[PDB]
Order: structure tokens, then sequence, then C-alpha cells
């Protein structure tokens, strides 16, 4: 999805294996805020929010708590007290075409900054001036959604990066997104410490 | 809400749209330059027309925001850059006439072919047909024939065109609230609104004269030495008291004197520092040349080249089937795309040019964080100067020994330093009076100090007075002798080379003082010094966001262009030239004593 209309998938009622993601060599950014990757595979959470979008290379830094920029203020805002991980990887192979891939949009102007975990899909003309826009893009009135130019010959700070942000929250409901239950081979006829289903 | 926020949002919209449109235009220009084919020419023309129409529409939108209600310096700089009319203030008929005149001058210069009357079956173009003759011949009348025939054909074609050009450009400039087109060119160095660091358009000419008055003794001694050597080369043509004949300077126009190094060498018996054979023996590819240049730039602490640079640049001549422009050019295409288009040979000149163009690439990469319309040099001099400092540092024997290209048992005595400094003076010092005289003549033409019927009588008078070069035979007003050069026929500013030459040695002294070099300035190498790279990158990261005076304060600690680093660079050579000019006469006479 575009960063203005970022996809949110709620992940529930399954086992989340985080070691598969962490040990992959295909990801450029795996920055976790509020939790460490080593204990993710053990802990259990009520729900997982997976937000997916595409941004530029230079805009990956703005996907963090406390940051300022076009993406943070007008497209995707993260809370300061955020627990989760930001995973980003280069997608110049898929999201760039020789003619130029203009299928990715971003919101350029909004009157106020976004709240955390807010999606703005409004396509109303931004009013920067005293004059009424009247729905037409003229003078002091600009269309807020602008297309990204993705070419395969661009620099790494302008190449498209696919970003998936995982948000971990604990609510009073029973936590069902748990980490892998690791098992070992069964040994019989010896005095051992057994752990069977807790 | 406020006017400043309106301008900031408009500038954001302009930056985001303009960067993609400029990338498309630049990619089309690249595809034309690496592949000269008619569809690439059509794509370039379409992209350029779209880019120019977009700039017209954005300037039209930009003018509705008045300048004096904005206090932020960067926003005011971008609005000042955008709100320039350009040719749009001129009428559509005169704008079309000016564009037609520029295009036909480009075709006349590019496709100008001149050969001897009564032998017309084949003819030679300027590059490389006439360049090789001017740079390598030792015959007086052959060079005289080539010079007079090319200025006859080119000047007699271009003189009415230039007479229309000066009037149209003056009309456009006075329609843009400038005094003349010379004031329009001098407005690149104009700084307004900064406390203390303001620079005026009228201060530029005074500073150029003030620096040239200190240039003049060194150039007089160099001219006397070159006159004595050319008297040895050509026995009877050159007078001891007069100026040099125009067609004997080693180039077509007198732009550089570097092709007279064979004739004017001090110590021919001593060896040269030529490293060409050493690269040929070790089979150094152009890829190895650029990797050694990258090693030089990582040694000083600057960032290394991108992956897209190595993937997308053309560092070798493609072949017979594919046509490309042979001139070395570094391209900042936009959106982090940096390329070098050079037909690199295994020579010292191509190696120094590779360092120069990778310096251009480093300069372009440094201000990538800046907004789009501020992605330039602080003036036109800095952009070339940061490449010329790399050309200075890479040419040193210490750099060649460090990278293994020179023998470690090469004896560095004073004679090799004298002849190397003389070669660098013939390249660098010799272009300064020609540049100053040409720009002062063009300024007086645009200002109206010189009437159209008196252009050449004054011009040769200027050339005898400043350059010390006499015409072979007198020229009337049917000739157009200045416009045979590339930059003047194609509407380019020429004071950038003068400012580049002075900024080159100012930056060289600043980085060598940063690197704590304890010897002569020409023996200095800026490799292995992180602090020199940091001092460079402090100015490099600014781009066009800050004034060039403040950038010069950031590098050298001075608020103005200075001439003393150049004189300090050539001071051993200056003493040697003063010793060698005891018998001969320093200075020239403006009379017709050699030949007319
Ligand atoms: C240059 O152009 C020719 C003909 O237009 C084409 O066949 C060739 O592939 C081009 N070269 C490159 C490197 O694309
Ligand atoms: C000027 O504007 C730029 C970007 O619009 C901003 O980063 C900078 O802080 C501003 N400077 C001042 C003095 O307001
Ligand atoms: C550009 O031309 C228009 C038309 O006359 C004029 O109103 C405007 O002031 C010009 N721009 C500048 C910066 O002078
Ligand atoms: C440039 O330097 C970085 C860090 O030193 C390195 O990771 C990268 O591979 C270098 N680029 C190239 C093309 O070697
Ligand atoms: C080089 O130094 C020697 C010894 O000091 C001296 O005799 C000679 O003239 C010098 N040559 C030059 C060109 O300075
Ligand atoms: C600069 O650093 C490189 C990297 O090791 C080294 O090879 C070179 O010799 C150094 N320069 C000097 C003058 O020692």
């Amino acid at each position: 999805a575009s960063v203005y209309a970022w996809n949110r998938k709620r992940i529930s009622n399954c086992v989340a294996d985080y070691s598969v993601l962490y040990n992959s060599a295909s990801f450029s950014t795996f920055k976790c805020y509020g939790v460490s990757p080593t204990k993710l595979n053990d802990l259990c959470f009520t729900n997982v929010y997976a937000d997916s979008f595409v941004i530029r290379g230079d805009e990956v830094r703005q996907i963090a708590p406390g940051q300022t920029g076009k993406i943070a203020d007008y497209n995707y805002k993260l809370p300061d007290d955020f627990t989760g991980c930001v995973i980003a990887w280069n997608s110049n192979n898929l999201d760039s075409k020789v003619g130029g891939n203009y299928n990715y949009l971003y919101r350029l102007f909004r009157k106020s900054n976004l709240k955390p975990f807010e999606r703005d899909i409004s396509t109303e003309i931004y009013q920067a001036g005293s004059t009424p826009c009247n729905g037409v893009e003229g003078f002091n009135c600009y269309f807020p959604l602008q297309s990204y130019g993705f070419q395969p010959t661009n620099g790494v700070g302008y190449q498209p990066y696919r970003v998936v942000v995982l948000s971990f929250e604990l609510l009073h409901a029973p936590a069902t997104v748990c980490g892998p239950k690791k098992s070992t081979n069964l040994v019989k006829n010896k005095c051992v410490n057994f752990n069977f289903n807790g | 809400s406020t006017i400043e926020e309106q301008a900031k949002t408009f500038l954001d919209k302009f930056n985001h749209e303009a960067e993609d449109l400029f990338y498309q235009s630049s990619l089309a220009s690249w595809n034309y330059n690496t592949n000269i084919t008619e569809e690439n020419v059509q794509n370039m023309n379409n992209a350029g027309d779209k880019w120019s129409a977009f700039l017209k529409e954005q300037s039209t939108l930009a003018q509705m925001y008045p300048l004096q209600e904005i206090q932020n310096l960067t926003v005011k700089l971008q609005l000042q850059a955008l709100q320039q009319n350009g040719s749009s203030v001129l009428s559509e008929d005169k704008s079309k006439r000016l564009n037609t005149i520029l295009n036909t001058m480009s075709t006349i210069y590019s496709t100008g072919k001149v050969c001897n009357p009564d032998n017309p079956q084949e003819c030679l173009l300027l590059e490389p047909g006439l360049n090789e003759i001017m740079a390598n011949s030792l015959d007086y009348n052959e060079r005289l024939w080539a010079w007079e025939s090319w200025r006859s054909e080119v000047g007699k074609q271009l003189r009415p065109l230039y007479e229309e050009y000066v009037v149209l450009k003056n009309e456009m400039a006075r329609a843009n609230h400038y005094e003349d087109y010379g004031d329009y060119w001098r407005g690149d160095y104009e700084v307004n609104g900064v406390d203390g660091y303001d620079y005026s358009r009228g201060q530029l000419i005074e500073d150029v004269e003030h620096t040239f008055e200190e240039i003049k003794p060194l150039y007089e001694h160099l001219h006397a030495y070159v006159r004595a050597k050319l008297m040895n080369a050509y026995p009877s043509y050159i007078s001891p008291i007069g100026c040099l004949p125009a067609h004997l300077l080693g180039d077509m126009w007198g732009r550089f004197w570097t092709n007279l190094y064979s004739l004017t060498v001090p110590f021919g018996q001593k060896p040269n520092i030529d490293v060409t054979d050493a690269m040929v023996d070790q089979a150094w590819d152009a890829q190895r040349i650029f990797k050694e240049a990258e090693k030089f730039f990582v040694s000083v602490g600057l960032p290394n080249m991108t992956q897209g640079f190595w993937e997308n640049s053309m560092l070798t001549d493609p072949g017979n089937v594919q046509k490309a422009v042979c001139h070395p050019t570094a391209w900042d295409l936009g959106k982090g795309d940096f390329r070098i288009l050079m037909c690199t040979k295994v020579t010292m000149d191509d190696f120094l040019t590779a360092h120069h163009e990778m310096g251009h690439i480093q300069y372009d990469m440094a201000y990538a964080a800046q907004p789009f319309l501020l992605r330039n040099g602080a003036n036109e001099g800095f952009h070339e100067a940061v490449g010329e400092i790399m050309s200075l540092s890479a040419a040193t024997p210490k750099h060649l020994k460090s990278i293994g290209l020179l023998s470690p048992d090469f004896q560095e005595d004073n004679e090799t330093e004298i002849n190397f400094l003389l070669k660098q003076a013939l390249t660098i010092v010799g272009t300064l009076p020609f540049t100053y005289m040409l720009e002062k003549w063009r300024w007086m033409v645009f200002k109206g100090e010189i009437p159209k019927d008196q252009w050449m009588k004054k011009w040769w008078e200027m050339k005898r007075e400043i350059v010390g070069v006499v015409e072979p035979v007198p020229h009337d007003e049917t000739y157009c002798d200045p416009a045979s050069l590339f930059h003047v026929s194609n509407d380019y500013s020429f004071i950038r080379y003068y400012t580049r030459t002075l900024y080159q040695f100012q930056f060289q002294e600043a980085l060598c003082q940063a690197a704590k070099h304890e010897g002569p300035l020409h023996k200095c190498d800026i490799s292995n010094s992180t602090e020199a790279g940091q001092k460079l990158f402090n100015m490099l990261r600014l781009g066009k966001s800050e004034p060039w005076t403040l950038a010069l304060e950031n590098v050298v600690g001075a608020k103005n262009m200075n001439v003393r680093p150049l004189l300090n660079y050539f001071e051993p050579l200056f003493t040697w030239l003063k010793d060698q000019n005891k018998n001969s006469f320093v200075g020239w006479s403006t009379d017709w004593s050699p030949y007319a």
C-alpha cells in the first residue's frame, strides 16, 4: 500500500515465529523499540498489528518514536511509548520500473500532524491561504497526494523500501499470539525434569 | 496562513515535482550524450520543453509571493532563484529570435569546417582537426593560415549574429532590472540581506582589477620568458620589445599555454614525472583509475561512490557502433543518481580529469540533503574549484609515489619542481589575463562603453595592453574574433575560470594548513588527512544555502577572494623567472614592432 493509505493487518490466534524474520539476511532494518528481538520468540501478546507501506530510502529513519518529517507528521505517526519492531527492506527489484513507477502516493500537506496509528485517506484540497480552494487546485491550494518516482537507477536514499511495522500490545483479554513452544526429544526411564503443556 | 508558510508549501510542491521532472530531463540528456541517435535528440528536446514550460509556470506562480515579507534566508534564496523571469520577460518574437540565434550559433560552432582555398576536396573540423595542428605544428605560415582562415569563416558568419545577440541580451537584462547582460552575469556573486557578508555586483569588477594588478608582475615575467623561448623557436618573427604573435600560443585562441611546454622547458635534460608508461606496464584500466581516485577520496574522509555510480557510468569509449560525446562531464541527474561520462584513456591528463570529475561528483553528493533549488555551488567558481583542488593534489609526485605509480627512487630536486611549476603556470597563470581581458571586453560591450563600429580596434588594444598578444594582420569590423570560442558563442559566463583559479589556491592553502604540511605549497598532498576532509565537507554540505563569502570564511577565514595563495604557490618559480629574465626585457610594447 501507499504510505498515506498504509495497510493494517491484525494478526491473532496463531504462533508467531520471530526468529525466522530476525535471522533473515533480506532485511536492511530490523530496529525494535521497547522490546528486544531475543525474547520476542518467548513472550505472548494479545494481538499483533502489521502495518505495511512503501517509502523512500531516506525516509526509513522517520519511522521511529519522536521523529519529525513529512512521513511522521502527515503520513504515518508512531507513538513515543511504542512497543514493537520496524522492519524495512530494499525493493528496487520489484517496485521500480524503467519508465518510472508512480503507483505509490504520499500525503504532502495537512493542517495538523497525525495522531499515532492514524490513517488519512482524504483527498480534499489543502488550503494554505486565506482564499477558498473551492475544490480546484489553483493558487495557494494544492492537492495533498503526490506520486513517488521510483526508477531502478536511483540512489539508495531514493530507492523504494517496503516497511512493515509490528505493534505489540497487551490487553486484559487472553493473549493468543504466542511465541514458538520449543520441544526436545522424549527420554524415558530416567529421573528428568518434565514440562508438559505448562 | 502567512505569506512565508504559503511560500514554504509552494517551494515544497515545486521541489517534489521539479526533482522528478529534472530527473526525467537529465536522464534524457544522458541517453542523448551516451547514445547520439535522432530519437534520443527528440526525447531530449521534448523533456527540455516540458522542463522549461514547468519552470515558466512555477516562476509565474512564484512571483505572486513578495520577497520582502520573508525573513528566512533559505526560503528567500529559493524564491529569488525561482522568481527570475529569464527570457520570459521578453516578447515572444524576440524570444524566438534569441533562441534561434543561440541554436544557429551552436550549429555553426559545432559543424564549422574550414580548409585551404584551392584545396577544397577535404576539410578539417575544429576538434580534433585544428586542435592537433595548433598544439603540435612548428610552422609559422601553416598556423597563420589555420588561424586566419578559421577566424575569417567563423567571424564573418557570426558577426551579424553577435550584433543581434548583444542587443537582444541587453534588452532582456534591462527588462529584468539589470544594467546590462554583464550585470546579469555578475548577479551570480551578488549577496543581499546578510549582515557583513553582503557582496555587490559592482564590487566584482573592482576585486578582479585589484587581484589582477598583483597578477601582473608574475605574468610579465612569464610572458618575457615565453617570448624569449618563442624567439628561440621562431628566430625572426618575435621582437624583443613587442607582443607575441597570436597564432603561436599553442592553442586555437590562447586559452591555455600548456602546449608550449616542449618549447619552453627549462631543463629538458632532466627527466619528466610522466607516469603514463608505468600504468601501461602494469595494465591499469580506467576502472582501476577511478578506484584509485575513490581510494584518494576515502583517504581524506569523504564518502565513497554509490553502487549506481559503478553500474550506470560510462568510463570507457563504447565503440564504433555507439556514438558518444568525448568531453568529460560529471552528471548529477537527481534523486541520488551520480554518473561520470568520460572517454578515459591511459594518460596522466585523463587520470587528473578523473580526479577532477570525481571531485565534481563528491560536491554534488554533499548537498544532496539540501532542497532541490539550492542544489548548486555557492557561486559558479566553487563547483569547478573543488575539482581543481583534486587536480592539484593528484598531480603531486608524493601522490604518485604513494599509489605506486612513480618510482620510489625518483630524485626530487629543485629543477623538476621548477619545470613542473612552469607547466602549471602555463596551464593556470596564462589563462588569467586572457580570461580577465575577455570578460572586461564583454562587460564593456554589454555596458555600451564600446560602440559596434569600434569593437575590434579596442579589443586588440586590450589584448596588447593586458594579454601582451599582437594581431598578425589587422582585422576590420567584418571579423568576429571573440565568438570563435565555445563559451562565448554558446552564452556562457567566463569569469568562473578566474574565480576558480583564485579559489583553487585559496582552498589549497586552507587544506594544506589543515593537513599540517610543513613544506612548499606545491609539494603538498591532502591524502590521509581526516581534518582536511572535514574542513572541506563543512563547505561542501552547505551547497547554495549559504553565501559564498560565508563559505569562504568557513574554509580560508576570509570574506573576499584573495590573490596571495597563487603568488605563494609559484614563489620559487617567480624567483627563478626573475633570475632568468636579467638579460631579457620584462614587459611588452603595444606598438606593431614584431609584425602587423
Ligand atoms: C544505443 O543506440 C542503439 C540504436 O539506437 C542501440 O541499438 C543500442 O542498444 C544503444 N546502446 C545502449 C547501451 O543502450
Ligand atoms: C528556514 O527554512 C528551513 C526549511 O524550510 C528550516 O529548516 C530552517 O530552520 C528555517 N530557518 C529559520 C531561521 O527559520
Ligand atoms: C518578471 O516579469 C513580470 C512582468 O513584467 C514582472 O511583473 C516581474 O516583476 C518580473 N520579475 C522580477 C523578479 O522582476
Ligand atoms: C563504501 O563504503 C561502505 C562503508 O565503508 C562500504 O560498506 C561499501 O561497500 C562501499 N562501497 C563500495 C561500492 O565498495
Ligand atoms: C638548485 O640548487 C642548486 C644548489 O643550491 C643550485 O646550484 C641550482 O642553481 C638550483 N637550481 C634551480 C633551478 O633553482
Ligand atoms: C594513506 O593511507 C593509505 C591506506 O593505508 C596508505 O596506503 C598510504 O600509504 C597513506 N599515505 C601515506 C603518504 O602514507
